[PDB]
């Protein structure tokens, strides 16, 4: 249950991120995470950590957002798989 | 920082046909392009956003269109009401930035000027003032030439003129010449003339009248 | 309903400082972006800076001289630009729109014309423009109203309360000594005068002074 906690937590990292990325990114030359919605994208392949590299943080802050956004991502996957992984474990023990 | 260049800087068409102006990106910023229409002293005004999209308000005549590094905007059967300036504005990369603007000017037929002239008001003339203007309404081409002549002779002081960008109520041009003067220098002059002279005619256009 | 608010006009002496207003009304947002663009007369929209009211955070044009300072009222819905030491150079007019966040300028206002001058604020003096008693006409007639001796820009002139729109040439103003000077003209059908009305009104901002001048024939 604590993987949809996960979920839950997760959806908040991945707007609060779309938000301070773009609130980080503006201002320094040349970045290009700077609009509301392809940030969102940004930070929702971050945490997939699948990232392209169609946008990519290039400021402090803004990389330090992506930090977090890659570890709630990188989490909440470990914290679904060790739940899933209980569950088999449970209804095999039978 | 991206620069936008935009040439022309003027765009001459004829009305009913169809006009496109681009926009040069310095570099690759996809479809982040953004066109805004400013009339005479008006403000700036949506026209298109992401080079390509629809603003509710904005006629179906207005059409984007490119990616990349070349757009360009397009206005299919010009009208009077679009003159204008256009500029285009990005925003893929920080700052944004604008283009130079592109002007865009009209062709419709020639027209011979409507002159007027009028004496100065009494409510001027109650303080020592005395003013004569005259214009020269709804003409085209712009160009045109005003004369005055206090009394059979010619004068040059004390004229200033003023000229109209073109309309965007029919494309065409105005100019108002005023004659300023001490209500003593109107006092002791009869006649006041206002001679415009027009590719429109070979003779001059004239408009008078005496203090009395 | 006309969003962003501008104060017409503002005169500053050269070394003084302004502080422009802009004032929103209408769908407000935590992303909303405040921009201040600047158009000198007869050139291009030139960005200034930006600032995001839901967190004050606030971003200028890295190229031109910095004389700006934005800062946003939170509860009022005001963004507030402060440019100090002025010069000739800054006189223009000051534009702000709102950004959703998604890169373009929805909606932009008025615009605040700034002119930086040591002269005096000289509200104008509105004379009627009839026909001499002495020509003739037919189906039109051009009337008109001279507003001159005012200073500084803009001056808004209208006729009839706005009402009347077709056939107007509000002229560009002309500087001679401290003092602007321009006429603006209307022409109704000949036969729709002077029993209808046609009075033209003329706004100063920069004096918030605005009269009015009903244009009658000569007895
Ligand atoms: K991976
Ligand atoms: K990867
Ligand atoms: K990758
Ligand atoms: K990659
Ligand atoms: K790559
Ligand atoms: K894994």
């Amino acid at each position: 249950r604590a993987a949809g906690a996960a979920t839950v937590l997760l959806v908040i990292v991945l707007l609060a991120g779309s938000y301070l990325a773009v609130l980080a990114e503006r201002g320094a030359p040349g970045a290009q995470l700077i609009t509301y919605p392809r940030a969102l994208w940004w930070s929702v392949h971050t945490a997939t950590t699948v990232g392209y590299g169609d946008l990519y943080p290039v400021t402090l802050w803004g990389r330090c957002v992506a930090v977090v956004v890659m570890v709630a991502g990188i989490t909440s996957a470990g914290l679904v798989t060790a739940a899933l992984a209980t569950w088999f474990v449970g209804r095999e023990q039978e | 920082d991206i620069l936008l260049t935009q040439s022309p800087a003027i765009l001459s068409v004829s009305p009913g046909e169809r006009v496109s102006f681009s926009c040069r990106a310095s570099q690759s910023i996809g479809t982040d392009i953004h066109w805004y229409q400013q009339r005479t002293n008006g403000s700036p005004r949506l026209l298109i956003k992401y080079a390509s999209e629809s603003i509710s308000g904005i006629p179906s005549r207005f059409s984007g269109s490119g990616s990349g590094t070349d757009f360009t905007l397009s206005i299919n059967s010009v009208e009077s009401e679009d003159i204008a300036n256009y500029y285009c504005q990005q925003s893929n990369r920080w700052p944004f930035t604008f283009g130079s603007g592109t002007k865009l000017e009209i062709k419709r037929a020639d027209a011979a000027p409507t002159v007027s002239i009028f004496p100065p008001s009494s409510e001027q003339l109650t303080s020592g003032g005395a003013s004569v203007v005259c214009f020269l309404n709804n003409f085209y081409p712009k160009d045109i030439n005003v004369k005055w002549k206090i009394d059979g002779s010619e004068r040059q002081n004390g004229v200033l003129n003023s000229w109209t960008d073109q309309d965007s109520k029919d494309s065409t041009y105005s100019m108002s010449s005023t004659l300023t003067l001490t209500k003593d220098e109107y006092e002791r002059h009869n006649s006041y003339t206002c001679e415009a002279t027009h590719k429109t005619s070979t003779s001059p256009i004239v408009k008078s009248f005496n203090r009395n | 309903q006309v969003q962003l608010q501008q104060p017409g006009a503002e005169l500053v002496k050269p070394g003084a400082s302004v502080k422009l207003s802009c004032k929103a009304s209408g769908y407000t947002f935590t992303s909303d972006w405040i921009h201040w663009v600047k158009q000198r007369p007869g050139h291009g929209l030139e960005w200034i800076g930006e600032i995001i009211p839901s967190y004050g955070r606030a971003n200028y044009n890295e190229k031109i001289q910095k004389k700006a300072t934005l800062t946003a009222d939170k509860s009022s819905s005001t963004a507030f630009m402060q440019l100090s030491s002025l010069t000739s150079e800054d006189s223009a007019v000051y534009y702000c729109a709102r950004e959703r966040g998604d890169g373009y300028f929805a909606v932009w206002g008025a615009g605040t014309t700034v002119t930086v001058s040591s002269a005096k604020t000289t509200p104008p003096s509105v004379y009627p423009l009839a026909p001499g008693s002495a020509a003739q006409t037919n189906s039109m007639v051009t009337l008109g109203c001279l507003v001159k001796g005012y200073f500084p820009e803009p001056v808004t002139v209208t006729w009839n309360s706005g009402s009347l729109s077709s056939g107007v040439h509000t002229f560009p103003a002309v500087l001679q000594s401290d003092l602007y000077t321009l006429s603006s003209s209307v022409t109704v059908p000949s036969s729709s005068w002077p029993s209808e009305t046609v009075t033209c009104n003329v706004a100063h901002p920069a004096s918030s002074t605005k009269v009015d001048k009903k244009i009658v024939p000569r007895d």
